[PDB]
């Protein structure tokens, strides 16, 4: 089978600039390359066949050039919309291979989080746990730091982090972080904390709330 | 338009079948033929196999044995069997379609199927309500949302009020918890002044277990 | 790497 090399496996670029992708074959392949997107929770979606002949209903932007061993897919300007992986298909030689995707990041300003916090729903503890989640939206760069506090009790290694995928329309991320107790430890206990702490803020925030 | 619609997601057991059917419209069988394709976390993208036109098949060198194309015309349907799967055979399925008959330029994409396989059961999940309040407003503006519980396997669709709302919708990634379920949650943000006067609803569907639950989200 | 969870490279 012939290997497909993508380089590099990151990009990162601003809106606006010129941004190019390498796809290398392990031998050459003439001009039989095709290339794909594909957004976050998305099908792939055909942009470029045989190097550089478009494709009905792609924007402008995109275009392909290269043959034998060395491709290039270029976005000439990048938008927001471009968030995505980026894959090129050989088939030159059978069977058609992939080669593994590179992905698209978006720079922009420090975005500061908006922090909000929900304690567990009364339907929720009639089942005996208890669920607090912490949610921190709209904010970039990715890093923050989640803490938990319980009563000045120190949470550690009971919650869980989850990151969306790079926003299409404002190229921020969002993200949740969900303490998970017992009904009985939770009625135990009287002040929920959660303290985060980004780039964009001058001082940790912190949002909390007194059980009942 | 062109459409290639692929049978719900599902659970398989180790050492058993994968079943998917792809459903097309917008053109026949008898003109085009259809492709498989998966993508792993192992291997990425990868070509499975093809049944063409005239129902010739052709199979990818690891899948000979183990991969089974078949298809009926006249209901523009087409049927992918894999049999005897490893975990590591966990990886979405997609049915696609070239731009001419012949060749391997895939212009469309069924949606892709997740495929699991695992010995484990199938669990629907239960819905909590991440109720708006003053501790989740910050400048006329409210967040809320819903808590997806203790599912397996994944995946779960959330949307908003049946698909009205998607503006300020946030649907986090699964994460797998101690347990082996998964949970994650879907969040909005807006205006709280409308707080009193709009209904809002998560619609959660978990396919596997034929779980569907429509989640009112008020503040307390 | 591949996620099934969000169809991205992670």
């Amino acid at each position: 089978d012939i290997l497909l090399t993508q380089s590099p496996v990151i990009l990162s670029v601003s809106p606006g600039e010129r941004v190019s992708f390498s796809c290398r074959a392990s031998q050459s392949i003439g001009t039989n390359i095709h290339w794909y997107q594909q957004r976050t929770n998305g099908s792939p979606r055909l942009l470029i066949k045989y190097a550089s002949e478009s494709i009905s209903g792609i924007p402008s932007r995109f275009s392909g050039s290269g043959s034998g061993t060395d491709f290039t897919l270029s976005i000439n300007s990048v938008e927001s919309e471009d968030i995505a992986d980026y894959y090129c298909q050989q088939n030159n030689n059978w069977p058609t291979t992939f080669g593994a995707g590179t992905k698209l990041e978006l720079k922009r300003t420090v975005a500061a989080p908006s922090v909000f916090i929900f304690p567990p729903s009364d339907e929720q503890l009639k089942s005996g746990t208890a669920s607090v989640v912490c949610l921190l939206n709209n904010f970039y760069p990715r890093e923050a730091k989640v803490q938990w506090k319980v009563d000045n009790a120190l949470q550690s290694g009971n919650s869980q982090e989850s990151v969306t995928e790079q926003d299409s329309k404002d190229s921020t991320y969002s993200l949740s972080s969900t303490l998970t107790l017992s009904k009985a430890d939770y009625e135990k206990h009287k002040v929920y904390a959660c303290e985060v702490t980004h780039q964009g803020l001058s001082s940790p925030v912190t949002k909390s709330f007194n059980r009942g | 338009q062109v459409q290639l619609k692929q049978s719900g997601p599902g659970l398989v057991q180790p050492s058993q079948s994968l079943s998917i059917t792809c459903t097309v419209s917008g053109f026949s069988l008898t003109n085009y033929g259809v492709h498989w394709v998966r993508q792993s976390p192992g291997k990425g993208l990868e070509w499975l196999g093809v049944i063409w036109s005239g129902g010739n098949t052709d199979y990818n060198t690891p899948f000979t044995s183990r991969l089974s194309i078949n298809k009926d015309n006249s209901k523009s349907q087409v049927f992918f069997k894999m049999n005897s799967l490893q975990s590591n055979d966990t990886a979405i399925y997609y049915c696609a379609r070239a731009l001419t008959y012949y060749d391997y330029e895939f212009a469309y994409w069924g949606q892709g199927t997740l495929v699991t396989v695992s010995a484990a059961s199938t669990k629907g999940p239960s819905v909590f309500p991440l109720a708006p309040s003053s501790k989740s407003t910050s400048g006329g503006t409210a967040a809320l949302g819903c808590l997806v519980k203790d599912y397996f396997p994944e995946p779960v669709t959330v949307s908003w009020n049946s698909g009205a709302l998607t503006s300020g919708v946030h649907t986090f990634p699964a994460v797998l918890q101690s347990s082996g379920l998964y949970s994650l949650s879907s969040v909005v943000t807006v205006p709280s002044s409308s707080l009193g006067t709009q209904t809002y609803i998560c619609n959660v569907n978990h396919k596997p277990s034929n779980t569907k639950v429509d989640k009112r989200v008020e503040p307390k | 790497q591949f996620d099934l969870s969000t169809r991205r490279l992670k």
